[PDB]
RNA sequence: UUACUUAUUCAAUGAAGCGGAGCUGGAAUUCAUUUUCCACGUUCUAGCAUUCAAGGUCCCAUUCGGGGCUGAUCCGGGUUG
């Protein structure tokens, strides 16, 4: 009956990153060393891409659909999850907990990460995900 | 009656008492049935009616107040929320 | 004071959360619930408006 | 500890405005001055701040009600006809 | 042989009301489109005591239906309203207390509070506290409603005049004696300069028409006519009886 | 002998509701030798409740001409006799008045569907 | 075409800002412009005696 | 007493939804199908709702954008009682 798989979709509500929609990739359920703790590692969008219209001519559109990422660890208790579930194959094998507590190869994924979400945007689907979270 | 249900599962199953270990458990996918109090605030009520609806738990409203659910639960302080684990001998998972 | 916010930098007068210097991170978090909550609810209530009225 | 026999709280009026007055306003002063259960917490926290205003210092909130009680006679009795009569319209 | 205590009252320059540390009129939303067509839904943020009035106001926020903003209204508390809840005003709104269905939109037998005297008064009736109208009938025809005002009144209004739903809220205020000249004395230091009230057969006769005289009696007759002036209105104005009462109210 | 009155308030299709009253009797049965032959004070309660249960099915699903038209047969008693025959058998139930409470509108369209 | 969808708001009682819409027809207008609309209404309101009803009668 | 409103009087509103007819359906079930009524997208939660609005459609002398209609029915300018 475990519903916390290794690509679910949820919100982040505590932190800097409160209110934003997040894909949880891998699940450390039964603790850890460094955060001895019911968590997850997710990758979620820190800036949202803003709304596009048929009046702009393809820049403006570039430029309302870049998309910054963020990845982070984050305690189930501080995550409230959803029923919506996000593709993760693209940047699974680059988040792990190797690539945290190291900021080269942290921005590195965050790259790859990047990557992945604009292209899963400018494909129409996962519109919801890609959407913003009003409150 | 519902009261005695819950006497006997007290008795015998395994419950959790309070908000954070149900929706521990929710997320822990080890608890069957979620009894919440008719006084409980509506943004928390419906959180667990998320959470059971995501890990396919079987949600009960008792028809009383958190002093009214811990009262039947046995205990002398207030629950707003029970998760019961196993039932023991009640067969209250398979009622209603 | 006032003026002595006027007069000190963005940091101290804000926190890095959402809603940093204006509210606290209980009535954020619980605004954030709420939000998705109530967004879910009127999904699902939309979905069964349209089932019915197709029923009938 | 019983410390007085029958003035209770209005022992800071000690002797003046006569017994009747003294027990009337024992009565109100009693009611004004008690802890009430909270319908939305459950717990003895409502205090009254003014005539009309009873606030829940533990869940911060705050109620419309009576001078000197959480709820009135009264109030119950139109909540229980507004409820019927809603009841009756709705079906 | 001088003007007297209420002439002066009239001109009203010490007899004004001290509106210091009152919160604002208290008076229902307006009646443009919604409450007319529908029901606009506003959160009742806080519940606050008014100053000079027995009765709690109510801090709501509505939302602007033509512009973008927030609409803050004053209404009177009604018992059981509590912060942070929903009310609903409007012609299409449901029967619960706190919301402000019209007259029509209330059946027979309601109570209401805060009624509105004519459509778009924004609340005339039954404002003081514990104080409440009831619902006696319908007339669709012609559309008027007959209600019970609290001076158990029968009065015959539009059925689109609106009201709060439930009772005044601060009920039973005045079950409590004042005990204290003291307490009279804030009492009307917040209300209005009418008190403390010198008797007229204490005054001289310059100063009333009760004043003089070797033992302190009134000398005429206490009951006053209607078309008496200015002056000679002191005691008992009009009075179509006098005296203990035994019975009822003969309603 | 025990005279048992019951009273139902059934609402009805047409936007009526019918307040209906019932009047039983228990009677000397054959073979008795007592003098007053009195019930129990619970087959008065079951007696009650089967009626309100008969007269509640039979007026819903029924109009005012239709009731009007099953209750002069007189046959209603008899049905009654019969659903309650296993605990006693209960002959002369009659059904009592019945009233409605509120009508819909003046029905002027109603009125042709009588007269045509 | 992938990137835009379908927002549309709606309109309701209570439901979302009302678009602005013309309201020529609840124009507080100058008192003069009053002046003049309410005189033509009074005089086309009012019995006029004949001599009008012989001008007005343009060719 | 009668079917009046324009004089006059009263009260509000940033003079915003007035009157009438139409889009859609539910009715007695229509003695032939607007003939009579109604509704004209919101009630478990102290969340949000604002860039002539997104979409749709036609036209683009085509730069980092637009124009008309629509979305948001039409007529009468009596702001409403």
């Amino acid at each position: 009956a475990k519903f916390l798989k290794a690509g679910k979709v949820a919100v982040v509500v505590r932190g800097r990153y409160a209110g934003k929609k997040v894909v949880i990739v891998k699940p450390h359920d039964e603790g850890s060393k460094s955060h001895p703790f019911g968590h997850a590692l997710v990758a979620g969008i820190e800036r949202y891409p803003l709304k596009v219209t048929k009046k702009h001519g393809a820049k403006k559109v570039a430029k309302r659909t870049k998309i910054k990422p963020f990845i982070k660890v984050v305690n189930y208790n501080h995550l409230l999850p959803t029923r919506y579930t996000l593709d993760v194959e693209a940047f699974k094998s680059v988040v792990s907990t190797e690539t945290f507590e190291q900021p080269s190869q942290r921005e590195e994924a965050k790259k790859v990460v990047k990557k992945a979400f604009e292209e899963r945007h400018q494909a129409g689907k996962n519109q919801w995900f890609f959407s913003k979270l009003r409150f | 009656s519902i009261n005695q249900k819950l006497a006997l599962v007290i008795k015998s199953g395994k419950y959790t008492l309070g908000y954070k270990s149900t929706v521990k458990s929710l997320r822990q996918g080890k608890s069957k049935l979620i009894i919440i109090a008719a006084n409980t605030p509506v943004l928390r009520k419906s959180e667990l009616e998320y959470y059971a609806m995501l890990s396919k738990t079987k949600v009960y409203y008792f028809q009383g107040g958190n002093n009214e659910l811990g009262t039947a639960v046995g205990k002398l302080f207030r629950v707003g929320v029970v998760s019961i684990l196993e039932a023991g001998d009640s067969d209250i998972l398979t009622t209603l | 004071r006032p003026r002595q916010y006027a007069t000190v930098s963005k940091t101290h007068k804000t926190v890095s959360r959402a809603y940093g210097g204006s509210r606290c991170a209980n009535c954020v978090k619980e605004r954030i619930i709420r939000a998705f909550l109530i967004e879910e609810q009127k999904i699902v209530k939309k979905v069964v408006k349209e089932q019915t009225e197709a029923a009938k | 500890a019983k410390r007085t026999k029958k003035v209770g709280i209005t022992g800071k009026y000690g002797v003046r405005y006569g017994s009747s007055l003294r027990r009337q306003v024992k009565k109100l002063e009693i009611q004004q001055h008690a802890r009430y259960d909270c319908s939305f917490c459950g717990k003895k926290t409502v205090k009254r701040g003014a005539a009309g205003i009873w606030t829940c210092s533990c869940c911060k909130k705050t109620v419309a009600g009576g001078a000197y009680t959480v709820s009135t006679a009264a109030a119950a009795t139109v909540r229980s006809t507004i409820r019927r009569l809603r009841e009756m319209v709705e079906a | 042989g001088r003007v007297i205590r209420n002439q002066r009252k009239g001109a009203g320059s010490i007899f004004t009301s001290h509106t210091r540390l009152r919160q604002g009129a208290a008076k229902l939303r307006t009646l443009d489109y919604a409450e007319r067509h529908g029901y606009i839904r506003g959160i009742v943020k806080q519940i606050v005591h008014d100053s000079g009035r027995g009765a709690p106001l109510a801090k709501v926020v509505f939302r602007d239906p033509y512009k973008y903003r927030l609409r803050e209204e004053i209404f009177i508390a009604n018992e059981g309203v509590h912060t942070g809840q929903f009310i609903y005003a409007g012609k299409k709104a449901s029967l619960n207390v706190g919301n402000v269905l019209p007259l029509g939109s209330v059946p027979e037998g309601t109570i209401v509070s805060n009624v509105e005297e004519k459509p778009g008064d924004r609340g005339a009736l039954a404002r003081a506290s514990g104080n409440y109208v009831i619902i006696i009938g319908h007339n669709p025809d012609e559309n008027k409603t007959r209600v019970r005002l609290p001076s158990g009144a029968k009065k015959v209004i539009s059925s689109d005049a609106r009201g709060v739903i439930g009772v005044i809220a601060g009920g039973g205020r005045v079950d409590k004696p004042l005990l204290k000249a003291g307490r009279a004395f804030h009492k009307y230091r917040l209300k209005r300069n009418s008190w403390p009230k010198t008797r007229g057969v204490a005054m001289n006769p310059v100063d009333h028409p009760h004043g003089g005289g070797n033992h302190q009696h009134i000398g005429k007759a206490s009951t006053i006519s209607r078309g008496a002036v200015s002056g000679q209105k002191a005691g008992l104005i009009a009075a179509r009886r006098t005296g203990l009462l035994r019975g009822s109210q003969k309603t | 002998q025990t005279l048992i009155e019951a009273n139902v308030t059934v609402k009805t299709s047409d936007d009526y509701v019918l307040r209906i009253f019932a009047i039983a009797f228990t009677r000397k049965q054959a073979n008795q030798v007592k003098r007053h032959s009195y019930a129990q004070s619970s087959h008065i309660r079951a007696i009650r409740k089967v009626i309100s249960e008969i007269l509640t099915k039979e007026v819903q699903g029924s109009t005012l001409a239709q009731l009007t038209s099953k209750l002069i047969p007189e046959v209603i008693n008899k049905e009654i006799e019969n659903a309650t025959k296993d605990i006693f058998p209960l002959q002369n139930i009659h059904v009592r008045k019945v009233k409605l409470l509120k009508q819909p509108k003046f029905d002027v369209g109603a009125l042709m569907a009588l007269h045509g | 075409n992938p990137l835009t969808h379908s927002t549309p708001k709606n309109f309701g009682i209570g439901q979302a800002v009302q678009p602005k819409r013309n309201l020529s027809r609840y124009v507080k207008w100058p008192e003069y412009v009053r002046v003049q609309r309410q005189k033509k209404i009074l005089s086309i309101r009012l019995k006029v005696p004949p001599t009008i009803a012989q001008f007005q009668y343009t060719l």
